[PDB]
């Protein structure tokens, strides 16, 4: 739905979770 | 799950769990993607080969559970749609349930929806490499019991690895994952993570995606095997039809 | 500060500009 | 900006142009980094081969202009902090100032800071290949004068293609842009752009970063050159330092 996906104590707070950079990097790496 | 961590508090808020009512029994895992729309793994509700096939007045599902040692959601279920060519005869391909909650829920800062991919999301995501993130309160092996919710993070292995880590007929509409030898690295998800979420975090709207849905494995965490998960954007187009049409 | 680089017109309305799909293309694709 | 299209309205809401006060004539491009600082080229302000030499009184900015054909707000500045080790003699090596506003502006839907590189961000996406943005009123080639705000998108290029298409000594404090020949696309900032922001969309977090600053080039949108800009988390300890110090 409209909302979904944005988690609300971490997305919603500017907030970044402990290993998420990990998912994100591995994406952008080359 | 095996070898992964304690989840930070509403890490994942679209965390399910699914229960026999009465008595308790934790079955398997599932996600939120709706007020009123879980997901899971069929074979979590329909496996005659282990003599399961529950109908919508013999479970419950919990929403918002971080531990064990209110804040937590407690639902029936109004009605429950099976993929009608799940296989679970050969190789349960289309692993896919979808269960309608009898009343809607409310989000709060624990209990929030996942994303399900569209075509762009897959198609950018669902590489070799890449890695996504399973959760669970399955074991924490094969022999190991979470009190607060397991995760850890998994990269998608290529498909020619995954035709080769096992004898099963594996289809399209499934994808493997898990470290290789070597990689350095372990993990797996496990026995009652059965059915649970596999995400992704896109890079193009910071949201969360479900990706699959833990669905089988051959053992749990052992070297050379993969675990195997329903591809859910191949599954999209029941998804939506059932969701759309229904949800009265 | 700490709302930088988030537009009121596109980010906080979760809408995409016409050719930033582009620029996060490049940064992930093999 | 040459080969470039009209940008949407609010899709840069950090761009600031730089007048000359009175007479009125435009100068360069520059860009909103907090309520009362903005970003721009040394150039633009201090360069001696061109009798240019501006102080706070000479000049006036504008923020959050879409177009010529209200919402508009025209700042004086207080102060001008030019690096003190720019050098116009040679290269125009660390060509990077800051103009404090006189007062803070109020931001809206038009006007909103842009953010500045942290080392994970720059390590990230200061990649050749990667495509950043540039905005800008410079004329459409080197001949042409845009009525709504231009915008390119361009990849970062190799540092020895970056040192090959020039005969000046660059240096690390800048970074060059642009397509090559027969990569079948085209683009590039020119004259006015100058001092206008390069930047770049987070996978990690969503939010847009000033990378770099446009700087100098060789002609305008030519077959085997590329333009230069300023290396913005290079100089970014200087940054920090005159903003967390001043700024009363
Ligand atoms: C599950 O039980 C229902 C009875 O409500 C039956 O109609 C359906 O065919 C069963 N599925 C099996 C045994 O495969
Ligand atoms: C610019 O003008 C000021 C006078 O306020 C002078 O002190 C400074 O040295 C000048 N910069 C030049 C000409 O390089
Ligand atoms: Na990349
Ligand atoms: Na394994
Ligand atoms: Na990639
Ligand atoms: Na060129």
């Amino acid at each position: 739905e409209a909302d979904c996906g944005l988690r609300p104590l971490f997305e919603k707070k500017s907030l970044e979770d402990k290993t998420e950079r990990e998912l994100l990097e591995s994406y952008i790496d080359g | 799950i095996v070898e992964g961590s304690d989840a930070e508090i509403g890490m994942s808020p679209w965390q399910v769990m699914l229960f026999r009512k009465s008595p308790q029994e934790l079955l398997c895992g599932a996600s939120l993607i709706s007020d009123r729309w879980v997901l899971t793994a069929a074979h979590c509700l329909l496996y005659p080969p282990w003599d399961k096939n529950f109908t919508e007045n013999d479970l419950l599902v919990r929403i918002g559970k971080h531990s064990r040692t209110n804040i937590e959601k407690i639902s029936m279920l109004e009605k429950i749609y099976i993929h009608p060519r799940y296989n679970w005869r050969e190789n349960l391909d289309r692993d896919i349930a979808l269960m309608k909650l009898k009343k809607p829920v409310a989000f709060s800062d624990y209990i929030h929806p996942v994303c399900l991919p569209d075509r762009e999301t897959a198609a950018s995501l669902l590489q070799a490499g890449y890695k996504g993130r399973v959760t669970g309160w399955g074991p924490l092996k094969e022999t190991g019991q979470p009190s607060v919710l397991q995760v850890v993070n998994l990269p998608i292995v290529e498909r020619p690895v995954c035709k080769d880590s096992t004898r099963i007929r594996i289809t399209d509409n499934m994808f493997c994952a898990g470290y290789k030898p070597d990689e350095g690295k372990r993990g797996d998800a496990c026995e009652g993570d059965s059915g649970g979420p596999f995400v992704m975090k896109s890079p193009f709207n910071n949201r969360w995606y479900q990706m699959g849905i833990v669905s089988w494995g051959e053992g749990c965490d052992r070297d050379g095997k993969y675990g195997f998960y329903t591809h859910v954007f191949r599954l999209k187009k029941w998804i939506q039809k059932v969701i759309d049409q229904f949800g009265e």
